[PDB]
């Protein structure tokens, strides 16, 4: 599920600001 | 009349920004509790007005690391936007000040945490639950955009729930004032609307693709644009293609095609009926936008907030100690903070 690969990926913590 | 209440804001806004508010605290004046949120160049913490007994978020800065990462004028744009706006979804910045070693912006704490903690933690939220959320945020960019301000960091990390359940918007590092159009790659890859990848110059409509983002965000759990690497996040946006889950409703999917609508000719909120195409939208035919304005909808939930100073609806931190130089540090670049 779509669900399930969000949460098995490094992107579901706080995410950083680029600007670059 | 509307067209009466902005005219004013414009008015209040453009004093204060025009003759910005500085050093109106000192740092002892604060006792520091304990971190509330970081970043790459400072941090916030819960501190107590000592003197009045009030707590407030203190953001700290080292001038040293803003200036190593390029965010002087980002940094000088944040303070000085954000001391002249007043709306009840913004946070507000109730102290500015800067000693020798870093910067100081001291603004109203929301002791209900980051819409991010919530989110991630239940999982997604009920479509009437995001849309309460959704049109507030609706409102504030009406406000901001009216004052040529550009937001540029939406997103549930960056918004606040307040003790009534209600939102404040903070972070305001990217936030601009801008009448035509501005360059600068910022913000959070999975919020980039495509224009800013594409590196072609943009403008106010990035928030409404950013608007986009986070409505799917907080319905579905996970957004519209994801994968391990933020170059495989850019494709996906710039592609033209979202998928909807199967729990979607009809309403909300139509909504979403016309905010994450990759051409700006076409783009809810930058249409010839500007915010209103949005907010007449049927996914919103139950807001009553009034209401939400005077906080008089009640909330999908308030945090039991058990004390003033109660940080329980926040992660723990790393803390350090408040280094401050016997030597003044990027004296000119902070003049006018
Ligand atoms: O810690 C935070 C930082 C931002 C930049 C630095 Br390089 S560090 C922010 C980030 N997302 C919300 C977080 C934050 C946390 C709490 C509050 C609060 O109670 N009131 C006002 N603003 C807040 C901001």
């Amino acid at each position: 599920t779509t669900y399930a690969d969000f949460i098995a990926s490094g992107r579901t913590g706080r995410r950083n600001a680029i600007h670059d | 009349s509307v067209k009466e209440f902005l005219a004013k804001a414009k008015e209040d806004f453009l004093k204060k920004w025009e003759n910005p508010a500085q050093n109106t605290a000192h740092l002892d004046q604060f006792e520091r509790i304990k971190t509330l949120g970081t970043g790459s160049f400072g941090r916030v913490m819960l501190v107590k007005h000592m003197e009045t007994g009030n707590h407030y978020a203190m953001k700290i800065l080292d001038k040293q690391k803003v200036v190593k990462l390029k965010q002087i004028e980002h940094t000088l744009n944040e303070k000085r936007i954000l001391q002249a706006v007043n709306f009840p979804f913004l946070v507000k910045l109730e102290f500015s000040f800067k000693d020798n070693s870093n910067l100081y912006m001291v603004m109203e704490y929301a002791p209900g945490g980051e819409m991010f903690s919530h989110l991630r933690r239940i999982g997604r939220f009920s479509e009437p639950h995001a849309r309460f959320y959704a049109a507030q945020i609706v409102l504030t960019f009406e406000y901001l955009h009216s004052l040529d301000l550009i937001y540029r960091d939406l997103k549930p990390e960056n918004l606040m729930i307040d003790q009534q359940g209600y939102i404040k918007v903070t972070d305001f590092g990217f936030a601009k004032r801008v009448k035509g159009r501005t360059w600068t790659l910022c913000g959070t890859p999975e919020y980039l609307a495509p224009e800013i990848i594409l590196s072609k110059g943009y403008n106010k409509a990035v928030d409404w693709w950013a608007l986009g983002v986070l409505i799917y965000e907080m319905a579905a759990g996970y957004p519209p644009f994801f994968a391990d690497q933020p170059i495989q996040i850019y494709e996906k946006i710039v592609s033209g293609k979202v998928r909807f889950p199967s729990h979607f409703s009809s309403d909300l999917k139509d909504l979403l095609r016309n905010l994450l609508q990759v051409d700006l000719t076409k783009r809810f909120g930058n249409l010839k009926n500007g915010v209103n195409d949005i907010k007449n939208h049927k996914w919103f035919a139950t807001t009553d936008w009034i209401a939400i304005y005077q906080r008089k909808v009640e909330a999908p939930f308030i945090p039991k907030f058990k004390g003033p100073g109660d940080t329980s609806n926040f992660d723990d931190y790393e803390e350090e100690e408040i280094r401050v130089s016997i030597n003044e540090k990027c004296g000119k670049e902070f003049s006018e903070f």
